């Protein structure tokens, strides 16, 4: 009912959600009254299996995964969608003594959405995870920026712009690729307008460190000018990855 | 990963055709 969230999720249910939101509107929302639904005993079996496989792999996910809201928020889904198949597989029997059965044709309605529904928890559940790993990158590139502040020799600059590489390197791959799966507008814009301040702003870091590190070994310059610079780019930077990190979290 | 996201869609394909066959 809101969009989906992100490409995969917006593929996997969007045919899904519009043949349900067409046979409620039909049989349902009154219209097609004293109606017929033939037999769903062989496609509800189909479903009931595909339910059996996600169940499957999902509790194969729950247990074999570092994530811990994982663990804990995955299977309640795993309850929605065994439930839901429940509901299809009594409304199949109904339907198979009597095609106009109105019992049958809700459990049917209800049975479909609780799969959608389900199976949508399962998929966002799945992608707060995938978020957070995102999320750790830019946490462990800030917990970096904060110890800028004691490089003071060139070795612990050459040493701090070696691993400062890799790192930055990474997140901006995650947000270029995270960005190519939204599928809202607004949200793309914002990462990628911050993932471009923060990959200008790098270089902007290690010449200010530069400048920092080479008046406070040529025993005097102005060096308060030198350090509120680097503070400046620090705190810039912070900022940008501090709203990456929001941005990431927004689903509408 | 891949595994729990094609099960994922394989169920979703099902449950539509489960509701082509219904009519709708």
């Amino acid at each position: 009912m809101p969009v989906f969230h992100t490409r995969t999720i917006e593929s996997i249910l969007e045919p899904v959600a519009q043949q349900i939101s067409h046979l409620v509107i039909m049989h349902e929302e009154g219209e097609v009254d004293g109606k017929a639904i033939p037999d769903l005993t062989a496609p509800v079996s189909a479903v009931q299996a595909a339910v059996s496989n996600l169940v499957r792999v999902g509790k194969e996910t729950v247990q074999t995964t570092e994530d811990q809201i994982l663990k804990r928020d995955m299977p309640p889904a795993f309850i929605k969608v065994e439930n839901a198949c429940t509901k299809l597989v009594r409304a199949a029997q109904m339907l198979q003594a009597d095609p106009y059965s109105v019992p049958a044709r809700d459990y049917l309605i209800d049975g479909s959405r609780g799969i959608l529904s389900g199976t949508s928890d399962l998929l966002l559940t799945f992608d707060e995870a995938e978020v957070r790993k995102i999320i750790r990158v830019c946490k462990g590139i800030l917990e970096y920026l904060t110890v800028a502040e004691v490089v003071e020799t060139m070795e612990d600059l050459v040493t701090y712009t070696k691993n400062l590489g890799p790192g930055m390197t990474k997140m901006a791959k995650m947000i270029d690729e995270r960005q190519q799966e939204l599928t809202h507008q607004e949200h793309r814009v914002m990462l990628v307008n911050s993932m471009n301040t923060v990959k200008e702003l790098l270089p902007v870091l290690i010449s200010a460190m530069k400048i920092f590190v080479t008046t406070k070994n040529t025993k005097s310059q102005g060096i308060e000018e030198a350090l509120k610079n680097r503070n400046f780019t620090v705190e810039k930077m912070s900022a940008e990855i501090n709203e990456i990190i929001r941005v990431l979290q927004l689903t509408s | 990963s891949r595994k729990l996201l094609s099960a994922a869609k394989i169920l979703a394909d099902a449950t539509a055709k489960m509701v082509e066959a219904a009519k709708g």
